[PDB]
């Protein structure tokens, strides 16, 4: 149900 | 001294002929590089850079290169500009930015209602990419309305019918099925930098080696450089072979037998022992596996090695 996305939001340091 | 940073300003023209995933490789590209210090201002930068490059401040636009959680890199969005340049890499040295630039200044740009998209077209006949530019668009737009702009940029006839993917990450290239919702809706996380590649949809295709744009991605990644050193020759340079990562032993038998000229039956090969040099232990025939599960013992950047002999 919740959403697991596809890592398209900027990358941690 | 340490007081400085490292500024590296890529331009489209490099973004043209790239076959690869994302806008070009990281690994090798023309940038022009400044050298800044690292507490100077966003409008300073500007400034150096509008008079080095022979353009106005007006028709030029900087869209930092920005590292997503799943690997890939797309320009995005940068009302501020008083900030530290430091500040706002945010540690990142060197810093890389795409700079857009007009042509015979810029639309306007609203951060809140509209994206930055690129387009890339993909020809099944020849398995290339052709890189088609970008495009200011509403979000609100729905994604029948983006077909003219593809066909014309491609070259394509108006109406031909088209095959739309988003270019999500490596070994991901995700096919639109909805024409008719805006691009938010067709896009999970819409984002500045997003990519979509389009193609011919023709019954010609499916002759193809490569009929799609998800295939061609897939195969560009697993695509792999395997060295093979023959064990009876000491110290072999060996030979360069690309395959791909999902081969059975088969068919890495026969395609190195058929670089070699010879028979694949005539071929034993051998594991690679790692960090050790010399051949390890035998590779038998029936062997279940992939090519990765052979490879695995290897880092991404070390270089990927196995031994043969002729029998």
């Amino acid at each position: 149900s919740p959403r697991t996305g596809k890592g398209k939001w900027k990358r941690k340091s | 001294a340490h007081l400085y940073m490292q500024v590296q300003i890529v331009a489209e023209d490099q973004f043209c002929g790239h076959q690869g995933n994302d806008m070009y490789d990281e690994e090798k590209v023309k940038y022009t590089v400044f050298k800044v210090l690292k507490n100077s201002s966003l409008a300073e930068f500007v400034q150096s850079l509008s008079q080095t490059m022979g353009f106005p401040q007006d028709q030029i636009r900087l869209w930092p290169m920005q590292a997503r959680s799943n690997g890939t890199k797309r320009p995005a969005m940068l009302a501020d500009g008083n900030k530290t340049m430091i500040e706002l890499s945010d540690n990142e040295n060197p810093w890389t930015i795409f700079l857009e630039t007009v042509d015979p200044t810029l639309p306007k740009f609203d951060k809140d209602h509209d994206v930055m998209l690129f387009l890339k077209m993909y020809d099944p006949k020849t398995r290339s990419l052709n890189y088609c530019g970008h495009i200011y668009t509403p979000i609100s737009c729905k994604i029948r309305d983006l077909l003219p702009v593809m066909c014309d940029r491609a070259g394509f006839i108006q109406d031909t019918s088209l095959i739309l993917y988003e270019e999500v990450k490596p070994n991901l290239t995700e096919r639109i099925q909805d024409y008719d919702v805006s691009l938010d809706k067709a896009l999970d996380e819409l984002m500045d930098g997003d990519i979509i590649v389009f193609q011919k949809d023709d019954p010609e295709n499916d002759n193809s080696e490569l009929p799609t744009a998800k295939e061609y991605f897939r195969d560009l990644y697993h695509r792999v450089d395997v060295i093979f050193c023959d064990k009876t020759i000491p110290n072999d340079p060996g030979f360069v072979v690309t395959l791909s990562n999902r081969m059975n032993y088969f068919q890495v038998a026969k395609t190195v037998a058929q670089r070699l000229n010879t028979d694949p039956m005539l071929l034993q090969f051998f594991k690679s022992q790692g960090y050790r040099d010399g051949p390890g232990n035998p590779l038998r025939h029936n062997y279940e596996g992939t090519l990765r599960d052979l490879l695995q013992f290897f880092k991404p950047r070390q270089p990927k090695k196995l031994y043969y002999q002729q029998l």
